[PDB]
């Protein structure tokens, strides 16, 4: 259970983890997180949506990293 | 140099994990740990799926050594067999009834989060959107 | 649906059985429970296939199927029982000859032909071991005389050898 | 309504009926049936399906 | 237990009791990276010491080569203080 | 290398065999095609005539007449649904655009394919899948349309045949067996021909999510 | 009791079934799960492999393999024909005769290379004969008693056993296809049976077997079922590109 200390130690260490009591919400949200933080860093990826859409890749950071804030709809209750 | 002697040796470690003692499988465990990480690389993967059907039903177990060797076991097998099939391993298990299975399959998902959450990215399954959230992941189908 | 495995043979396997079921179609049960000393098959065994027609055609086709080489019969779950039957018609098959005598019984051994040794073709003669010697009555009653393929039937009790 | 797996565990005769009721249409559903989607022009430039192509077809026109 | 109060720049050591494992994997073999630890579990009395056996700095602990095709090793001072 | 532009962006091309003659469908999101460009354009300087003091200042024929390259200038292309598209045949040789099919104002074409269909003879059929009036970053579309082009001046400039209204964007089309496999969402429906319309002599409905390739041995 | 509140949301088998767009997967415990429509939806994705059976059971799990009786491994082929077994056999019973004196006495003066088998065997064994085993691809967990399980789902006709064939009367081998079995003879004489109308027989309702024989007697094909007007039972029993892989070595 210090094994634990150090666990929900490991949850404070990498945001994404889960417990057995993790909703839908916090897993599906993380994971849209991470795909966006993804996005940014591929450098083609980039690429790829900037010429989906018609825009530049300034224009496609910045909506990444504003859609990064509450991706996946507003909270669970 | 293993990827030769990986097919003489598997029909014994399945042997052995259809179940002779704890310290049978324990030990078979350990076995394809090794294994594993010796064979990165050199496309023995089908050999290790097949094992791997064999080694993951020892996932509910108690005794502290042989749930232990099981988890070296799985995360040898992430690196050397990929982790989307683990993922997919992984996946009906998260959101059970239960409360032991639901645990037992978090911690695993945590590890193989752990190490190689940038892959994943690519692997996760599709889930759809209801009412009031999105859930979709648009960026990813635009066609071009 | 269900079906008797009659003249069950002993080490004709449960497995094989199944297998033959799905063969011919719905296999869903096959089943000799057994004797609870013994092991091997008791005799009668129940085969299920979970379509009625299956079953019916099934069975009428694995009778005379030679289980332990023997013709072991799938049916609804030595006093003399046997029938002489000449002017025979020489142009029948032995599952043939089974399903036609045996409208009136079970068949403890198929139409034994008396043909000629020297060449295969028959002179026009058989005995056939039916169930019961009122079976062998009816039967031959039935066909006495009557249309037989190309040679008019003619039957009645067998004679011994 | 056959014994497929679908309605184990739903033992009440009326829940039984309307999910085999959605089940039912589902399956026509995804069935391609090709008298309403296989279709046919008539010779003049308009269409039908293939049911009333030859059923016209067939009763001395086409 | 561990410290993995994150890495550095400082090499680790080993007794001559604990000479040869690696520091987790508790191998004898192929060990390929040098051992790392943080200033914390770096300083004073701690000064070359087993990571280990707490036994004094002689020979430098290392990394099964397995460790590092998982990179396990990429953590930080792992010392059981 | 050596390059013949283009104006809007290229999604896919087919050939043709037998003047060598290139097929491109090019369309692109976020812009205006050619008439509404010009259209809005004339309009924003009619509301412009309008700041009702000197009547004498005029500065809509210089709004008329200028036209800043776009190829250096940017692209005066707006919206955020605003779809555009082009059909266009050149010869690989020579960059000659021997033929220019410029469409509606949100039909935006996403697949191509040459065929002759055995029924008829030979000659050929262009497909075009045009879906309508999409939405990209939610999800939405309004549907599909098939435009088939006869391909004449023995493949060097199209004319038009009908359109065929459909359920999906139409993402995929495979000439096959003397008919043709189309991908229309979900659905991998198999068209042959007539020139009311096309009429659908099979279909499967079984594929997972959305199908954007069909290739066919 | 909140608990007791959402176990009022706690919906019925059959909401779920009737809700669900795959029915198959809803199971019992399903619906005490704290986000069944997630839960259904995963067990209704692809390629996704179900938790083992055993987390319900009381026994852990393979003490009911506990029981019976099992025989030992059996080697490769690849390495029995080296022939190394009947060298370990030999040696054993050897040491299992003699005695601890013996045994002393030979610790002492050892029987230095009593035995040799030769390299070019071994190493031809491993790098020469060397075969895939048979591996199940991905999702077939190994469950108890799976290898006992026998094996179903082959509705197909043409399923033939050598032990089937000899045990029912019928041919083993190259003769399964020209033998028709008992069962076709029936099959001929009044259908195949009703619920494998979608099964024809060979001889029966399809042609003959390679090199087949018609004729009456015990051996042959007999008369292929047909109408009086010539058309046959079903089928024909009578009977009226480029694969070459792109990348392959030399
Ligand atoms: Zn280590
Ligand atoms: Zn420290
Ligand atoms: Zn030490």
């Amino acid at each position: 259970y210090t094994i634990h200390s150090q666990l929900e130690h490991l949850q404070s260490k990498y945001i994404g983890t889960g417990h057995a009591d993790t909703t839908k919400w916090e897993w599906l949200v993380n994971q849209h997180r991470d795909s966006y933080c993804s996005y940014m860093g591929h450098f083609d990826l980039l690429n790829y949506f900037a010429i989906a859409e018609n825009e530049s890749k300034a224009r496609v950071r910045f909506n990444l990293m504003e859609k990064m804030l509450q991706p996946c709809g507003p909270p669970a209750d | 140099m293993g990827k030769d002697y990986i097919y003489a040796v598997t029909p014994l470690l399945e042997d052995a994990l259809m179940d002779r003692d704890l310290v049978h499988r324990q030990t078979a465990s350990a076995v394809v740990q090794h294994m594993s990480l010796g064979v990165y690389g050199f496309g023995c993967e089908d050999s290790l799926n097949h094992l791997l059907n064999y080694v993951w039903p020892n996932v509910f177990e108690t005794s502290p050594h042989v749930i232990q060797a099981v988890m070296g076991a799985l995360e040898g097998l992430r690196v050397a067999i990929g982790p989307c099939r683990m993922l997919q391993y992984c996946l009906q298990g998260l959101f059970h009834p239960a409360r032991k299975v639901r645990d037992v399959y978090w911690k695993i998902y945590n590890s193989i989060y752990i190490g190689s959450q940038d892959a994943l990215i690519a692997h996760y399954p599709r889930i759809y959107n209801d009412d009031k959230n999105t859930y979709i992941r648009y960026e990813l189908d635009y066609i071009l | 649906a269900t079906v008797y495995v009659g003249g069950l043979d002993e080490k004709v396997s449960e497995p094989l059985l199944w297998e033959l079921f799905l063969q011919a179609g719905p296999v869903v049960n096959t089943h000799m429970p057994k004797d609870r000393v013994t092991g091997q098959h008791q005799g009668y065994g129940f085969v299920e296939f979970l379509s009625e027609e299956d079953a019916d055609y099934a069975i009428k086709i694995m009778n005379m199927i030679k289980l332990y080489g023997k013709p072991i019969r799938v049916n609804k779950a030595d006093v003399g029982a046997n029938i002489f039957i000449g002017n025979l018609d020489p142009e029948i098959d032995e599952k043939l000859l089974y399903d036609t005598f045996s409208a009136f019984g079970v068949i403890l051994q198929t139409p034994k032909i008396m043909r000629d040794p020297d060449t295969g073709n028959s002179k026009g003669y058989a005995f056939i071991n039916f169930a019961s010697f009122d079976a062998s009555d009816a039967a031959i009653e039935a066909m006495n005389g009557q249309y037989l393929c190309n040679r008019p039937i003619t039957v009645s009790y067998a004679f011994k050898k | 309504i056959p014994n497929t797996a679908h309605f184990a565990n739903v033992t009440q005769i009326e829940d039984a009926v309307s999910l085999w009721a959605k089940l039912k249409l589902q399956k026509a559903s995804e069935r391609w049936q090709p008298d309403t989607e296989e279709e046919y022009e008539d010779s003049s430039g308009n269409v039908v399906n293939k049911k009333t192509y030859e059923d016209l077809k067939r009763q001395g026109l086409l | 237990i561990f410290c993995r109060k994150q890495a550095g720049v400082a090499i680790g050591r080993l007794c001559e009791k604990c000479d040869g494992k690696c520091v987790i994997c508790d191998s004898y073999v192929r060990p390929c990276t040098l051992v790392r630890i943080c200033d914390e579990c770096n300083y004073g009395s701690y000064q070359g010491r087993c990571v280990i056996c707490g036994g004094p700095g002689v020979s430098d602990a290392y990394y099964c080569k397995e460790c590092t095709i998982q990179e396990k090793d990429r953590d930080g001072c792992p010392k059981i203080v | 290398q050596v390059a013949f532009p283009l104006q809007y962006t290229p999604r896919k091309f087919v050939i043709h065999p037998e003047s060598n003659n290139l097929i491109i469908i090019e369309t692109d999101h976020n812009a205006y095609t050619e008439a509404t460009k010009a259209q809005r354009k004339q309009q924003m300087a009619e509301e412009m005539v309008e700041a009702a003091g000197e009547l004498a200042a005029e500065m809509a024929a210089a709004f008329l007449n200028e036209n800043l390259p776009e190829s250096i200038f940017g692209a005066p292309k707006a919206g955020n649904g605003q779809w555009a598209s082009v059909i266009r045949v050149m010869n690989p040789i020579q960059g000659n655009t021997l033929d220019l099919v410029q469409l509606e104002q949100n039909e935006a074409a996403f697949s191509v394919a040459v065929c002759r269909f055995s029924n008829t003879g030979e000659d050929w059929y262009v497909l075009v899948g045009v879906a309508k009036d999409l939405i990209l970053n939610p999800r939405s579309v309004a549907g599909g349309f098939v435009y088939t082009y006869k391909l004449v001046n023995n493949g060097e400039k199209l004319e038009f045949l009908h359109k065929t209204p459909v359920e999906e964007v139409p993402a995929a089309i495979a000439p096959f067996q003397g008919r043709v496999l189309i991908g229309v969402g979900k659905l991998l429906r198999v068209y042959d021909l007539g020139k009311k319309k096309l009429l659908r002599k099979c279909e499967n409905k079984h594929i997972a999510n959305y199908i954007s390739g069909i290739q066919t041995i | 009791s909140k608990k007791k509140l959402r176990r009022m949301n706690r919906f019925t088998v059959a909401e779920l079934k009737q809700l669900v767009a795959r029915p198959d997967v809803v199971e019992m415990h399903d619906v005490t799960a704290q986000d069944p429509k997630l839960l259904v939806h995963l067990k209704a994705t692809r390629n996704s492999v179900p938790v083992p059976r055993h987390w319900c059971f009381k026994r852990k799990y393979l003490q009911g393999k506990r029981g019976i009786e099992k025989p030992p491994f059996e080697l490769p082929d690849f390495i029995k024909r080296t022939g190394i077994q009947e060298m370990r056999e030999a040696l054993q019973e050897k040491e299992e005769q003699k005695t601890m004196k013996s045994k002393m006495r030979e610790k002492v003066r050892p029987k230095m290379g009593k035995i040799d088998i030769d390299y070019q065997k071994l190493h031809d064994a491993f790098f020469k004969w060397q075969t895939k085993p048979k591996l199940t691809i991905h999702g077939d967990l190994y469950y108890e008693g799976k290898e006992f399980e026998t094996r179903l789902k082959e509705k197909k006709p043409g399923d033939l056993s050598d032990e089937l064939r000899i045990s029912l009367g019928m041919p083993v081998g190259p003769n399964a296809h020209k033998v028709p079995p008992p069962w076709l003879i029936a099959m001929q004489r009044y259908g195949p049976p009703p619920s494998y109308p979608n099964l024809k027989i060979p001889g029966l309702n399809s042609p003959i077997p390679e090199s087949c024989s018609f004729g009456y007697h015990a051996g042959g094909w007999g008369k292929p079922p047909v109408d009086e007007t010539g058309k046959p039972l079903y089928g024909d029993v009578f009977g009226t590109i480029d694969r070459t892989p792109w990348g392959e070595l030399e």
